Order: C-alpha cells, then sequence, then structure tokens
RNA sequence: CUCUUAAGGUAGCCAAAUGCCUCGUCAUCUAAUUAGUGACGCGCAUGAAUGGAUUAACGAGAUUCCCACUGUCCCUAUCUA
RNA sequence: GCAGUCAAGCGUUCAUAGCGACAUUGCUUUUUGAUUCUUCGAUGUCGGCUCUUCCUAUCAUACCGAAGCAGAAUUCGGUAAGCGUUGGAUUGUUCACCCACUAAUAGGGAACGUGAGCUGGGUUUAGACCGUCGUGAGACAGGUUAGUUUUACCCUACUGAU
C-alpha cells in the first residue's frame, strides 16, 4: 500500500469495489476512471477488492483524450460516496466518488483538482495537497 | 528562460519539458528491459520457426509474420508502445534478422520523446521434433 | 531514381542452373542498393514495394515476351505512381518502344480538370490516354504480337478485362491481394495480350506520413488509424461530409485553435460512430478504429471524392 | 496432345449452423477475449429449384456488445403471511 | 512424475556454488496402458458452486547453513505442514492462456471427496439443419440448436435440547 504514500491511514469504510467508475477530478484530459485492482488489499476468496479514500488504485480511463485510454495506470480516491467516519465522531460523505491520476511515486499527473478533497486524502499525499483548492 | 537542472547550461522552451537533450539522451532511457540478441527455432525442410509455446506459423524468410512473431516473442516492447518496426535487409546466408523498432517512451512528467534502437535477431539450427516422431514408427491412427 | 530491378541479357544458349544463378544473384544487388537509399533519406521512410524473387521473375519473363507494355493507374493520383524506371525499362532492346502510358478510373474527373491534367500530362513530355474503363481529345472509347498489361493491384485492372473482351479471365477483389500467376488472353487471334501480377512500384515520397492509403495498405489490417483519420478530416470538407452521411458532427464545440475550422477527426469518427450506434466492451463510447475502416472503405471507392491536382502545390482543384 | 466411361466446380459464398489441423492468420473491440465483428482462402468435405447470393418487415429462434436498471454479486441483514 | 548412484563436459585451466552425458538402482496410484477379478433383478455419468479434514514432494511466513554472498537483491540446501495460498477477460471445460493485486498466488488425496447438497453449460434417447459417406433405410467417437434432475418422517453420525 504504500507506495509514495507518506505516512499510515486509519481503516476509512471500503465505499467503491473493482469495476466502479469514478469521475476523474484533475484536468489531465480524462473524465472517468475505471478501477481495476486496489494496492495493498488483503486476499480473501470472493472478495472482491475495494478502494476508499485516499487509497492509490490501477485504473484505466474510460473517456476522453485517446493518448489515455486503452492503458492501466495509478490513481488515487480523493472524494468517495458511502459515509465514513473520522475518529473525532464526525460521520462524511461526499456527492460523488472521485480520483486522481498520478504516477506509481504518487506524484500528479494534472495540475489543480477541481472540487473538494478528503482531509485522510490530503495528508497521506503530499503532491496530492499541492494541488488542491478546497480540502473537504 | 530556464536551465536544465542537470547540467545546467541550456535555456531551453516553456513547452513543456525536461532538463537537457543530451541529458535525456545520455541519462535517461526508456528502452530498458530488452535483450538486444535473440535466438529463435527453425526447420531445413519445412522451413517452419515458432515460439517455443506454440505451432509452426509456415512464413518464410523476409515476410510480414516475423514482426508478429518477433512481437510474440516476450520483450518490453508490448508496453512500451510500438511504431514503424520496418524491416532492415540482411545477408541471406549470415543467418541473421535485423529489426529496428521505435517506442515512444514516458519521461518523467508528461513528454514524450522518440527513440531509434535496434535489436539482432540470430536463428539456430534445429530439425522440427514434432516432424521427428513422424518418421519414427510408433502407433498409427 | 533507382527503383527497377534489371535484368540485361538472356544469351540463348544454355544451363538452366547458371541462368537462375545469375539472375538470384543480380536481383540481390538492386536490394543492397535500396538499403544504401534508405541509410540517406533520414533514417525511416521506405518506399512501397515488393523484393521476393518470384513475383519480380514474373515481369523479368513477360516484359521482353511481350516487348512493349501499357499501364493502368489510377487518375485519383496518377503522378506518384508513374515510376520513373519503367518507361526507362521499356527502352533496352533497341526496337519499337515507348510504351505509351494509360491512366484508368478517369469518369470522377470533370471537364475542368481533365483539361488541367491533361495541361501537365503533355507539358513535361509523358505518354497518356483517358480512358473510362493530342490536344484533340476529349476520353477514348471502348472501340479506340503480345501487349504487357501492367498494374498495381485495386485500380480495377482486372474490370478492365472485363469491358474489352468479355471473358471473365482473372477473378478481382475488394482488398487487393489477389493478383498473382498471370493469365493471358486470346483474342483477335493475330494479336496477343499477357497478363503481370499485382506490382507496387518504389515511389520515394509520402511513405509514413503518407497519401498511399487509397490504393496500396490494407484498410481491413491496419495499427495506426489516425494518420487516414486526419487525412480524409483536412480534405472533403465538412459541409460535403454532412451532406453525403446526414450526420450532425460539429459547431465548434472546443473553440481553442488546435482545430479551427476543417475539423480533424476525433470528433469526425466518434460523431459518426456515436449514430452508427458502434460501441465498446465496458464503456459506452464510439470506437474509432471500427468507424475508421467504414470510412476508408467509403472514401477508397470513389464515394467520398478526393483528387490531387497535377503536381504543382494548388489550393483546390475539386469543388464540390 | 490428351487420361479414364460423360464433363472438370461457372457466377457467387466462407473457419459460415458446413474447416480435420484449429484457440487458422491479420486487424478491431477489452486492462486481459478458445467469444463477437470485418478481412483472407488449393475450401478434410462451399456452390447454383439435392436451389446459390442478397434482402425491408416479422420471430416466446441462436449469438456478441452498449445504455438504463437493479441483492446476480461484494455481503449479507431485516420484515410480513 | 520425483529421489539417490557413478558426473564426459559446461560453468573464465575453477570433476559438484548450480547444471548437464551414457547407462544404472528404486519409489509412490496423486496419471497413459494391460488384463477382466468385483457391481448387468441399476453403486446416479464431466465440470463448476459450497464445505470439512489429511499428506509433504515448501510457493510465502519462522529459524539456520552454504555460494564468482562487499551492501542491496538473488541462488541452493536443512528443520519445518503452525498458518495462509486471490480478484478477473475467453472457453462447458479439468487443462491452458493472458490482465492485476499480493508475503505468496505450491503440489496433491479423501469411491479420479462431494447431484434424497445444488446447477445442468458438456456428454448421452426421442425433434431439426449442414458437411462427408451409403443405391437406400441410415452412420459419423464431426459441427449446430431445442430437450421433466424424484423421496428422508426410519437407523447411525453430527449439531444443539431434555
Ligand atoms: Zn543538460
Ligand atoms: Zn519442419
Amino acid at each position: 500500500s504504500g507506495n509514495g504514500a507518506q505516512g499510515t491511514k486509519f481503516r476509512i469504510s471500503l465505499g467503491l469495489p473493482v469495476g466502479a467508475i469514478m469521475n476523474c477530478a484533475d484536468n489531465s484530459g480524462a473524465r472517468n476512471l475505471y478501477i481495476i485492482a486496489v494496492k495493498g488489499s488483503g486476499s480473501r476468496l470472493n472478495r472482491l477488492p475495494a478502494a476508499s479514500l485516499g487509497d492509490m488504485v490501477m485504473a484505466t480511463v474510460k473517456k476522453g483524450k485517446p493518448e489515455l485510454r486503452k492503458k492501466v495506470m495509478p490513481a488515487i480516491v480523493v472524494r468517495q460516496a458511502k459515509s465514513w467516519r473520522r475518529r473525532d465522531g464526525v460521520f462524511l460523505y461526499f456527492e460523488d466518488n472521485a480520483g486522481v491520476i498520478a504516477n506509481p511515486k504518487g506524484e500528479m499527473k494534472g495540475s489543480a483538482i477541481t472540487g473538494p478533497v478528503g482531509k485522510e486524502c490530503a495528508d497521506l499525499w503530499p503532491r496530492v495537497a499541492s494541488n488542491s483548492g478546497v480540502v473537504v | 528562460t530556464l536551465l536544465c537542472c542537470n547540467c545546467g547550461t541550456p535555456i531551453d522552451g516553456s513547452t513543456g519539458l525536461v532538463m537537457c537533450y543530451d541529458c535525456i539522451k545520455l541519462t535517461v532511457d526508456i528502452t530498458q528491459g530488452i535483450p538486444r540478441e535473440a535466438n529463435i527455432s527453425f526447420c531445413r525442410n519445412c522451413e517452419r520457426f515458432l515460439q517455443p509455446p506454440g505451432q509452426w506459423i509456415r512464413a518464410e524468410l523476409e515476410s510480414r509474420e516475423l514482426l508478429a512473431i518477433c512481437l510474440r516473442r516476450l520483450k518490453g516492447l508490448t508496453k512500451v508502445r510500438l511504431v514503424d518496426a520496418s524491416f532492415i535487409w540482411t545477408e541471406p546466408h549470415s543467418r541473421r534478422i535485423r529489426i529496428k523498432l521505435t517506442v515512444q517512451g514516458e519521461a518523467m512528467t508528461n513528454t514524450i520523446i522518440q527513440q531509434t534502437f535496434e535489436v539482432e535477431y540470430i536463428v539456430i539450427a534445429m530439425q522440427c521434433p514434432d516432424c521427428a516422431r513422424s518418421y519414427t514408427t510408433n502407433t498409427w491412427r | 531514381d533507382l527503383i527497377v530491378p534489371r535484368r540485361p541479357e538472356w544469351n540463348e544458349g544454355m544451363s538452366k542452373f547458371q541462368l537462375d544463378r545469375q539472375e538470384k544473384e543480380a536481383f540481390l544487388e538492386w536490394r543492397r542498393k535500396l538499403a544504401h537509399l534508405q541509410e540517406s533519406n533520414e533514417d525511416l521512410l521506405l518506399t512501397p514495394f515488393e523484393r521476393n524473387i518470384e513475383v519480380w521473375k514474373q515481369l523479368w519473363r513477360v516484359v521482353e515476351r511481350s516487348d512493349l507494355v501499357v499501364q493502368i493507374v489510377d487518375a485519383r493520383n496518377p503522378l506518384l505512381f508513374r515510376s520513373v524506371d519503367l518507361e526507362r525499362y521499356v527502352k533496352e532492346s533497341d526496337d519499337r518502344k515507348a510504351n505509351l502510358l494509360l491512366v484508368n478510373k478517369a469518369d470522377l474527373l470533370t471537364k475542368k480538370q481533365r483539361i488541367a491534367w491533361a495541361k501537365y500530362f503533355i507539358s513535361k513530355n509523358i505518354s497518356f490516354t483517358f480512358y473510362s474503363a493530342v490536344m484533340e481529345k476529349v476520353k477514348i472509347l471502348s472501340i479506340d504480337i503480345n501487349i504487357g498489361l501492367v498494374g498495381y493491384p485495386n485500380v480495377g485492372k482486372s474490370s478492365t478485362i472485363n469491358s474489352l473482351v468479355g471473358a471473365k479471365k482473372v477473378s478481382v477483389s475488394s482488398t487487393p491481394g489477389k493478383t498473382k500467376h498471370f493469365q493471358t488472353i486470346k483474342l483477335s487471334d493475330s494479336v496477343m495480350l499477357c497478363d503481370c501480377p499485382g506490382l507496387v512500384f518504389p515511389n520515394f515520397a509520402y511513405n509514413k506520413g503518407e497519401l498511399v492509403c487509397n490504393g496500396v495498405l490494407p484498410i481491413d489490417q491496419l495499427r495506426d488509424y489516425i494518420g487516414p483519420a486526419g487525412l480524409v478530416a483536412e480534405r472533403i470538407p465538412k459541409y460535403y461530409i454532412e451532406a453525403i452521411y446526414g450526420i450532425h458532427i460539429q459547431t465548434k464545440s472546443r473553440d481553442e485553435g488546435g482545430n479551427g475550422d476543417i475539423p480533424t477527426a476525433q470528433e469526425l469518427l466518434v460523431a459518426y460512430a456515436r449514430a452508427r450506434g458502434y460501441m465498446t466492451q465496458g464503456y459506452g463510447s464510439a470506437d474509432e478504429p471500427r468507424a475508421s475502416r467504414y470510412i476508408l472503405k467509403d472514401y477508397v471507392n470513389g464515394k467520398l471524392l478526393y483528387v490531387n491536382p497535377p503536381p504543382h502545390l494548388e489550393d483546390d482543384t475539386p469543388y464540390t
């Protein structure tokens, strides 16, 4: 899981499994990302792996800028719609699931992340913090 | 109005770029992880070559499907992209196949560059075993 | 400049062994010459041709058995396929020569451009005949020793054979990969006609930034799909495209200067297959390598018409 | 020139519900396709009222993909007779 | 299929840090074959889903040892079966093949585990089409499409309860 990640994240509720088509939040030219796998996910029989906020996934672009699609690229989940619990008691959820295309080191490919970004995603990667306007 | 940051000297543009052209030429590789020499089998009677799991493809020398079987040989050429693998002449006797390959590898950030690199395909002598057992008198159908 | 293989002499004597040996070896020297030519022009652009022994042997056999050739090239691009070393190769017996080249599929050229093409076809003194299979001509008719019918494929050269005799001698196809292992025709029995297989000639320009996806490359078997896409895009403007197809494609959604006017074919193939309903496996996206084949095999037929000017760089000869 | 007692697969069509080899070859769709489609054809063993090719409309016919939708599934839980 | 036995040579003159000759001894039933011994007054016939247990011939994890082991990464071997050993595209598939994550995606057995547990895609009746064969009825271990999956309330076993 620690592929360029800064620290260790708490267990956010697993919002979106494989096959989930989340939006694309940065100006990379992509528009949606089709999650095929999650980095650092445990293997149980029939349990298909799920990605929470701030997770690094392997995904595929399904729409926009044909230089980008038909290849597997790492993404980082910056918004989810499953309500998760922060340890200071608040439950919260966004209105859409949205990720950001990055390299395997964690450095982004775009230049600006439109829309809010969860604190648990912005803290774990110093490059997603540098490119996000609204945090939570 | 920048500097290379690897060697330091040349001012490069604002078109979207990286360190200098000699620096990406000598330091940065996008063609790593390939063997520049490769062996392939053959038969002198039926003139049939193969990838070692699979059936013979029934092509001849200086063909088009030689590009297909050499791409289907496991190199790094499949994932690094591909364009213009056109054939280069070799002496028929010298028993070599020379293919130039041009991949468009991705740099440190978003900048796609051209590449010229070469791999030699040397052919060894075989006898097509599945043909040798056909002459051998085992059970009939 | 140097594009043909050359067989000097027969010498009539004996010894088929060395008659095969001198022809094989001779053929190989031409391959070495072509590789030297290849280092020269940058490193990448290679002329389209073939370099096997047998299908060139099948021309080496028939050139002197006919001792005159006639040509079948398409009228939509006739400047490029006049190979330099073939009218020069009907020269080497010092007999009746000067092949009298013919250009076919010439129905597609009107009166305002057949005469403009005849200006080029006369002024630089090149042999020329106009036929929909010296200035006082409009087009020859189907009314108007061995004849060598020479042509690279899909020019309708087997549809020419079904328009002078009515015999149906060789089999034409849609893909250009059929004509091989020649078939002579006996008609008007004092005269003979021989056949030539499909031989593309080496032309030293426009090979990878090409325009040769009109008669050469397999349209059903391609793996670049954006070159011919933009090639179909930049000519045949948007109004004629929507006139033929009826589909609404664009009113310049992206306003930046990457496209402007005369739209490129990354919003054309998606706009064609969003109407033809061709979708991918996993998301609803109009697949451009599925739309590109039905665009290319509709353009190279003659429906989406385009002809280049006589070889001077002009603005626009066709007017839809 | 012929060889069997007649003729020697014509126009078309195709790994087709007909192709053994065979998961045929090339391209394409997919991150990945023994599937699907297009193309090729010496086709074990296609073919012209033992009817061939193409076809709008129609089908509780067979097949592939997409959009929408969902407990089919991740991953089960609860309620009613 | 695996284990040892002498190991020509190769591995930079380095017979063994590993691999490879000729021939050679031998094992396990987890497979190809050979008989016909058991069932012909029927032991429900492939695969998948589900679930339990066992073996070691160890893929990962634990601890060691040895290398052309400087570190890093590898290789090989010893104890070791405690604990794990996946998500998908195509195919009925076992098998295979890619994609991807992972510490790792090891090999097997229990009537080739398991149909009064399920499913019925395949095979394997009757309908029909093609191709080849046959004069013909018809054949094909060839292709294709449709095609009823029954009973526990008894004894034991197990799970709980008097
Ligand atoms: Zn520099
Ligand atoms: Zn062979």
